[PDB]
């Protein structure tokens, strides 16, 4: 069963799928060929709670239902460089308001 | 592009697997479209045609194109027979104009903030007639 | 394997080549395997490349199909995206 994700940090954005039964720490392998950071220096988040390498996307809560393809569910992302940066997602930016029509 | 006559009793079941209100669309003998009463979303309906008649199916609000068993006609065969209705893998662009039409009144299409080309295709609705030209 | 289009705020969204492609418009501006998108902000692109991920599922299977969703603020802007992409 493919999830779709976003892993966000900052202002990078990670569009990729995976299996409820892939784990964490193959997630972050997956971290590792696009941004070239091992997954030591690298911690994934549902909302605010750390995930574990071992568990698998499924347990924590990426399932098919809610990590759709048109509505991908956010991984939090967070480096270290010898200390773990706080997790930090800047938001995207802010539609204009809606004009006097619709 | 019309209906066979062939007068061979076909018995149809009009699978609505999308989230429009399905319009049914028959086209008879002549060539002219004929609609019948709408399906809800998730609805069913067993239907009475023939072999060789010819159906197209489209929102019945906007006359969005649906499919029906992945493509734009359908086709009674010998027997019933299911018509699965579908949304189509739109184009980000016609998905685009469906939301924007469903928003503002056509007398105000030439207020918005667009390009010259974004008002003549929101102008060009999704139209059967049309539709049916493709030959 | 992957590309990295830039929002006109700065927001990097990383998707693989294949994804990108779907656009002819990116094809030709990818020929770094980056493209900066200087009039298109980060509330339409994320959403451009949640179509790839949809158009990319959906075509070709049958299984039955979901709106692709667009909120009412993001409908204008979208569009012009869309329409500039060729999409």
């Amino acid at each position: 069963m493919d999830v779709f994700l976003m892993i966000r940090r900052h202002k990078t954005t990670i569009f990729t799928d995976a299996k409820e039964s892939s784990t964490v720490f193959e997630l972050k392998r997956i971290v590792e060929g696009i941004l070239k950071r091992p997954p030591d220096e690298q911690r994934l988040y549902k909302d605010d709670q750390l995930l574990d390498d071992g568990k698998t996307l499924g347990e924590c809560g990426f399932t098919s239902q809610t990590a759709r393809p048109q509505a991908p569910a956010t991984v939090g992302l967070a480096f270290r460089a010898d200390t773990f940066e706080a997790l930090c997602i800047e938001p995207f930016s802010s539609p204009p308001e809606l004009p006097d029509v619709m | 592009l019309r209906s066979v006559n062939s007068r061979e009793p076909s018995q149809v079941i009009f699978c609505n697997r999308s989230p429009r209100v399905v319009l049914p669309v028959w086209l008879n003998f002549d060539g002219e479209p004929q609609p019948y009463p709408t399906l809800p979303p998730g609805t069913g309906r067993r239907i009475h045609s023939y072999r060789g008649h010819l159906w197209l199916f489209r929102d019945a609000g906007t006359h969005d194109g649906l499919l029906v068993n992945q493509t734009e006609l359908f086709v009674p065969s010998l027997n019933p027979i299911f018509a699965n209705i579908t949304l189509p893998v739109y184009t980000l662009k016609e998905r685009c104009l469906q939301v924007v039409r469903s928003l503002v009144k056509p007398e105000n299409y030439r207020r918005l903030d667009i390009v010259r080309s974004l008002y003549e295709d929101l102008e060009d609705h999704p139209n059967v007639q049309k539709d049916l030209e493709r030959l | 394997m992957y590309v990295k289009l830039i929002s006109s705020d700065g927001h990097e969204f990383i998707v693989k080549r294949e994804h990108a492609l779907t656009s002819g418009t990116i094809k030709a501006m990818l020929s770094t395997n980056e493209v900066n998108f200087r009039e298109i902000p980060s509330h339409v692109l994320s959403k451009v490349c949640m179509y790839f991920t949809y158009k990319v599922r959906y075509t070709n299977s049958s299984t039955e199909i979901p709106e692709f969703p667009i909120a009412p603020e993001i409908a204008l802007e979208l569009l012009m995206a869309a329409n500039f992409l060729d999409c």
